[PDB]
């Protein structure tokens, strides 16, 4: 699931620390600058087919 | 408020032209000869300080370009020569700049006993000048050891680079001052 | 051994006929043992932190990387 | 090119006959640190991916896309030559770009101009 | 005598008319005998000035304390097509000193026969004299001083009608305590900003505008023209061996009449105090610390200012320092870590910025002071404190930033018992409270 | 309300007034529940965006 | 051994080469070179943040401190001139303990935005902090903080990681040839700008990218869309113009 | 029975011309040995009284693409009488 703040922003932050520590290479990240200039994620996918539920 | 960028304002814009004077050029041809030629800009902060004088006691962007100008190198340098010296007042300032907190020796012998007394009195923060115009309150730099710690000092931008002075008055009673800053708006000087 | 075993009192259990019947005798008494192993592991059970202090090779806690610059960079250059 | 191993080796002969770049990976332009250097590499010059038309994924057909980058890595452009030379693979050689160690000296940041000429 | 070092005659004082009773202008300066046969001086040549600095054994009066005569041997010889330079430091900016100001506002025409001295004795063609930018008046009457030495012949082409072409000028800052250092000065005089370079390259070798130059404080400079004429065997029979003279001393802080006073180099603290100035407001068992020689130098106690030497190898073995020589009495009635918490805050607004260990270390050093000026601090935050002293100290490009870690490494070196009891006392009145 | 994206939603949420000149953004009223720690300067006319949250700070007197 | 990253020594004359000893090892330098550059043909490598091989030495980050037997403390290997004779040491406790100091005063105020920084994965600063640096900070007081200034649609600028090399000042004033960037104010409040509201005009400008060890200076163009471990380097050249 | 031991025993008692490069460290006492006498080491180190190791755990190769001789082949050896373990390396190319 991905979280978001109470104040309804989405949390994710386009980091890609989730991406990299992905031991079965399960989560695609792209990003870019939002209209208002702050990093965002716009296409955060991962395959549940090859997740292996590890939690890193 | 010392901030070490520049906003656009009306007051101040790159736009305003500033030429020094008739009377100042022969001051900036003597400023200038006192180095070599090849080494015109040597002489930014004597003549820094002389547009502060004229302008009134503040260096609006206008002053620092026609001193790079003067001194032909690019503006960046008078820039960062403005804003790294304490002396060099960016933002608009009283006629009579009047310098009140100590520093270290001084608050043994009692130096900040003496600046909200005239804060009151004169009824605008620190760094904000009179309606009229006339006083502003600035942090001083303390010259001596300071026998007498309730001292202040008066920049006087009334005449410009002709009747500039800067003086150090000592043991000032926090109405003392407020006597010397009636003194000041009439026009007379007081004595140190 | 590794770790505590060698603090941990248990028997090592041996086969006499080498046949599947000593093999399932020695399995039932090598998780006797296993019992007494946790029973000795659950009362002898110190307190303290349960990672290296080396955070050069350990995570740091979620509340001091979202706290300290150094915690932070040790977080992002592991993970 | 004697690529007998590669014959030997179980490659399938389409892939044995690429035509690979021997080279020494340079210093990133973003960091002053000189410790990825000094390896070679062999670049399969492997560009044919597309995108896949259900998620955007990067697709590819190409056994050879990510082995010189991942595993396949020399210690000298001899070896590198070598395992080209063994496995049948038409190989060119890219000599690094080395830098070069000028004198600088603090001082010269404060030399002086010169007598005042009036030129 | 050996045994007993200290007391002046009126007769042995160099600075005379350094209470302001006499015209400081031209016509006293003569009278008093400024100007007296220096065209003699000049001739003698300039190894020969060097030798008597050399023999005199003058160390340097800016805090340094470094030889005069050998810091002017290490100027060129032969002029390779680069001017020499000789650059008065006049921009005293440490708190609590009054002696280069008093100095040119009483007694310009000692300075200005000062620079030409030692211009002579460097090879220079040029003197420039950086003032203090908040001293306009006393600016003023250099340039006045400055004004009437040219229109007698005594500077400029042929000074003193000797051959000597020596030109004088005066170049002031603009409020930066930093601006003081030999470098830093030399970049503010080069029309940049005033911060420090790094050491490798000497002043003696690459200076002002890249050429060879020497930076030399004002009491160092003004005595120069006394000691070649009176004479420096008469010079070095004050204070001990290896640092001799007579230095200027402004007294303040907690004593009874605080002044500015020339005494023998090596006058005892106690002495020193309690003769020319009153005894320490409440008495000698009042005190609590002194400062010895400004913001700079480390603290002493009560303890060890017994029976102390005012010198610059006496404090030094004391683990402080002579410095500008301006003590500070501080009394029983301050709160020590008050003070060296605004030390730390002086420095952390005097710092250029320039390198990593001093723009940061000064603030890290300030905030804990602050913390602990209330007892807000654990009880091993003190050796924080010390170990952030050792690593701000040894990996600054100058002195400023172990001139801010001095003062916090004295507090705890003879303050620590305060510390701790500030710290227990605020958490009693934590656990106290709720 | 499904149909206001993230960007609109934080686009609403009025500039938190400080008296002071910097201010630090944890994310949460807990701290460990919240991003890392953000100090931001309160020195411009618009109001100041914190990089993680999208909450923006604006002086409150000077 | 090999200088590190393969450097080419040009001796102009065999006469001309000093001496020194690295870590104990013979090693020949033309008279000119500093402690570092000796180093860096010793196959040792300083670490550094203010100091660039085609920029002006100033010796500002203290970071290159290594010891010297005639010194009474840490020399900046970077500015100091290699000497005959003269005995470096480089792992000695000295020179760690000053570079997990100077780590230690560099990661003070700088802020808690690496996973929102374009130089996550590529930094010199964190990279040398998990290097040469410590482990824990004693710091907890509170942070200093700048404002953001526009420079252009080519650099976008987060001052607040700015660690003050004056790398970017000094590239525009030797190389770039456009004096408009230079070190505003004095102290720890001393910030990188160009004053008045100019943008960066030069066409080498975007140099000033790579330049900046920090994320203080980042590319706009390429901002926030990929991370640098999940890039593929290829080594061509430009037909943008006749230069190659 | 220890690594020091095994070590200097093997030194001694080992005819000279197998072994070439003998490491003794905390991570395992290894023997390195050409090709061609790898069975007559192998032989000689099970039936030694003092040498006693009776169990082969496991052979490995490991892969070198810069060596002249690729392969590195790895015999990791157990001895339950003297309760110690040896490694025994040899060097082969694909071919
Ligand atoms: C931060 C700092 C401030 C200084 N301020 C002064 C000063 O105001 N006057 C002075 O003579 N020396 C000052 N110095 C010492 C200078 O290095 C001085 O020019 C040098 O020691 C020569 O002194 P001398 O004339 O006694 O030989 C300062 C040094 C530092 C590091
Ligand atoms: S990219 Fe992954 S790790 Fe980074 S903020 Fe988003 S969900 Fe978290
Ligand atoms: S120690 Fe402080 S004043 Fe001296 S150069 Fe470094 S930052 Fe500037
Ligand atoms: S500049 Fe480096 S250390 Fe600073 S936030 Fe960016 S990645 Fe982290
Ligand atoms: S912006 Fe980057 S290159 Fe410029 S001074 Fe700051 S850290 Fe150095
Ligand atoms: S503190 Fe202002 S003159 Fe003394
Ligand atoms: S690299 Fe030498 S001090 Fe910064
Ligand atoms: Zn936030």
């Amino acid at each position: 699931a991905l979280r978001r703040y109470p104040t309804g922003e989405e949390r994710c932050i386009a980091c890609k620390l989730c991406e990299a520590v992905c031991p079965a290479q399960a989560i695609t990240i792209e990003a870019e600058e939002r209209e208002d200039g702050s990093r965002r994620t716009t296409r955060y996918d991962i395959d549940m087919t090859k997740c292996i539920y590890c939690g890193f | 408020t010392a901030l070490n960028y520049h906003l656009d304002s009306p007051d101040n814009k790159p736009d305003l032209p500033w030429e020094f004077s008739e009377a100042n050029q022969s001051k900036v041809k003597e400023i200038l000869s006192y180095y070599p030629s090849n080494y015109k800009q040597s002489a930014v902060i004597p003549l820094l300080d002389l547009a502060q004088q004229q302008n009134g006691g503040w260096l609006p962007v206008s002053a620092m370009n026609a001193v790079a100008k003067v001194i032909e190198v690019a503006p960046i340098r008078v820039y960062e020569v403005a804003t790294f010296y304490s002396m060099f007042n960016r933002a608009k300032v009283g006629k009579y700049h009047l310098l009140v907190c100590g520093t270290t020796p001084c608050m043994i012998r009692g130096s900040r006993d003496i600046e909200s007394a005239l804060l009151d009195h004169l009824g605008v923060k620190r760094g904000e000048v009179t309606k009229d115009g006339l006083f502003s309150v600035g942090e001083m730099e303390c010259m001596g050891c300071c026998v007498n710690a309730p001292m202040i000092t008066v920049a006087d931008y009334s005449n410009g680079s002709e009747g500039y002075t800067y003086n150090y008055f000592e043991d000032v009673t926090p109405e003392k001052v407020v006597e010397i800053v009636e003194k000041l708006r009439k026009g007379e000087k007081p004595p140190h | 051994p590794y770790d505590v075993y060698d603090q941990l009192d248990f028997d090592v259990p041996v086969g006499t006929r080498g046949d599947c019947y000593d093999r399932y005798c020695i399995r039932i008494e090598e998780m006797r043992q296993s019992l007494r192993i946790i029973v000795q592991c659950l009362n002898q059970m110190p307190s303290g932190m349960i990672k290296a202090d080396d955070r050069k090779l350990c995570p740091p806690s979620r509340c001091r990387m979202k706290l300290s610059m150094e915690s932070l960079i040790h977080h992002f250059e592991l993970y | 090119k004697r690529g007998e191993i590669g014959k030997v080796s179980g490659i399938p002969e389409e892939h044995l006959s690429r035509k690979v770049i021997i080279y020494s990976p340079a210093r990133t332009a973003t960091q002053s640190g000189s410790g990825k250097l000094g390896k070679w590499k062999i670049n399969f010059v492997s560009t044919l991916k597309w995108e896949n038309p259900l998620m955007g994924w990067t697709s590819t057909g190409d056994p050879y896309a990510n082995v010189g980058d991942s595993a396949l890595a020399f210690d000298s452009e001899e070896a590198a030559k070598s395992f080209a030379e063994r496995h049948g693979w038409d190989y060119k050689v890219k000599k690094p770009n080395t830098p070069l160690l000028k004198v600088k000296s603090y001082s010269d940041n404060f030399k002086w101009k010169g007598n005042p000429q009036p030129e | 005598e050996k045994t007993h070092f200290g007391g002046l005659k009126d007769e042995d004082r160099i600075f005379t008319n350094l209470y302001g009773l006499h015209d400081p202008f031209l016509k006293g300066a003569m009278k008093r005998g400024d100007w007296h046969r220096t065209k003699d001086l000049v001739l003698k040549g300039t190894d020969w000035i060097v030798n008597e600095m050399k023999k005199s054994g003058l160390r340097g009066r800016g805090g340094a304390g470094f030889p005069s005569g050998l810091k002017w041997s290490f100027m060129p010889k032969v002029s390779d097509g680069r001017p020499s330079y000789l650059v008065v430091n006049a921009d005293e900016s440490e708190p609590g000193t009054c002696k280069d100001r008093e100095i040119m506002r009483h007694d310009p025409h000692k300075l200005l026969e000062g620079c030409l001295i030692a211009g002579v004795g460097m090879r220079a063609s040029a003197a420039y004299i950086y003032i203090r930018g908040e001293y306009v008046n006393e600016r003023l009457n250099l340039e006045k001083a400055r004004r009437e030495a040219y229109a007698a012949g005594l500077l400029g082409k042929n000074a003193c009608g000797s051959g000597y072409d020596f030109e004088v000028y005066i170049h002031f800052g603009a409020g930066a305590y930093i601006c003081g250092e030999e470098t830093a000065l030399l970049e503010s005089l080069e029309g940049k900003q005033g911060k420090p370079r790094l050491k490798p390259p000497f002043p003696a070798n690459a200076g002002l505008y890249g050429c060879p130059t020497t930076v030399t404080n004002v009491e160092t400079v003004a005595v120069s023209p006394t000691i070649l004429r009176r004479g420096p065997e008469w010079f070095s029979s004050f204070g001990r061996k290896n640092n001799a003279g007579t230095k200027l001393f402004c007294i303040s802080g907690h004593v009874n009449k605080p002044c500015t006073v020339e005494e023998e180099m090596s006058i005892p603290l106690k002495e020193l105090i309690e003769r020319h100035c009153g005894g320490v407001r409440g008495g000698w068992d009042n005190l609590l610390a002194i400062i010895p020689g400004g913001s700079s130098v480390p603290l002493i106690p009560k303890n060890i200012c017994e029976d102390v030497l005012m010198d610059f190898d006496a404090l030094k073995a004391v683990q402080s320092g002579l410095g500008t020589a301006a003590v500070i009495v501080m009394d029983k009635s301050t709160d020590v870590v008050d003070a060296i918490a605004r030390l730390s805050y002086f420095y952390k607004h005097e710092s250029c910025g320039q390198c990593t260990p001093c723009r940061e270390g000064t603030g890290w050093l300030w905030m804990i002071m602050e913390r602990m000026k209330v007892g807000n601090a654990k009880l091993e935050e003190i050796d924080m404190l010390q170990e952030v002293t050792k690593q701000i100290e040894g990996h600054t490009i100058c002195a400023l930033g172990d001139a801010a870690a001095w003062p916090v490494q004295g507090l705890i070196r003879h303050f620590r018992p305060e510390l701790e009891r500030r710290i227990r006392e605020r958490a009693e009145r934590e656990l106290l409270q709720a | 309300r499904s149909k206001k994206s993230p960007m609109e939603l934080i686009s609403e949420v009025p500039p938190i007034k400080v008296d002071g000149r910097i201010v630090a953004c944890e994310g949460d009223t807990n701290p460990a529940l919240g991003h890392p720690i953000e100090f931001i300067c309160l020195d411009l006319n618009e109001p100041a965006i914190c990089k993680y949250c999208g909450l923006r700070y604006v002086q409150d007197h000077h | 051994r090999n200088p590190v990253g393969g450097a080419r020594v040009h001796f102009s004359n065999p006469e001309d080469a000093i001496e020194v000893f690295v870590d104990g090892y013979a090693v020949k330098v033309p008279k000119g070179f500093t402690v570092l550059q000796a180093c860096e043909v010793a196959g040792v490598d300083i670490p550094r943040f203010c100091y660039h091989s085609r920029l002006s030495i100033a010796g500002n980050c203290r970071m290159c401190l290594v010891e010297v037997e005639k010194s009474p403390k840490p020399v900046a290997s970077c500015a100091m001139p290699a000497l005959p004779g003269m005995k470096i040491k480089t792992d000695t406790p000295i020179a760690k303990k000053a570079r997990e100091g100077v780590m230690e005063f560099l990661l003070m105020n700088h802020p808690l935005d690496c996973p929102i920084c374009d130089q996550g994965g590529e930094c010199d600063l964190q990279d040398q902090s998990m290097a040469f640096g410590s482990d824990r900070g004693r710091f907890t007081e509170m942070k200093r903080s700048v404002v953001d200034k526009n420079l252009g649609p080519l650099v976008k600028t987060v001052m607040t990681r700015c660690i003050q090399c004056t790398r970017c000042v000094r590239f525009a004033s030797e190389v770039a040839g456009v004096q408009d960037l230079g070190i505003l104010g004095r102290g720890s409040g001393e910030e990188i700008g160009t004053y008045v509201e100019k943008l960066m005009t030069s066409e080498l400008s975007g140099n000033v990218i790579d330049i900046c060890p920090v994320g203080a200076l980042t590319s706009k163009p390429f901002a926030f869309k990929a991370r640098n471990w999940e890039l593929k380097a290829t080594e061509t050249i430009d037909v943008s113009d006749a230069v190659g | 029975m220890d690594n020091q031991f095994i070590f200097k025993y093997s030194w001694e008692t080992l005819p000279k011309k197998w072994v070439k490069k003998m490491e003794r460290s905390e991570h395992g006492n290894r023997f390195d040995t050409n090709t061609d006498y790898l069975f007559q080491l192998l032989c000689f180190l099970k039936l030694h009284t003092y040498t006693r190791v009776q169990v082969l755990i496991d052979i490995c190769g490991v892969d070198y693409p810069s060596r002249k001789r690729r392969f590195e082949v790895v015999y990791n050896l157990l001895s339950t009488r003297y309760n110690s373990r040896i490694r025994v390396q040899t060097s082969a190319d694909e071919v």
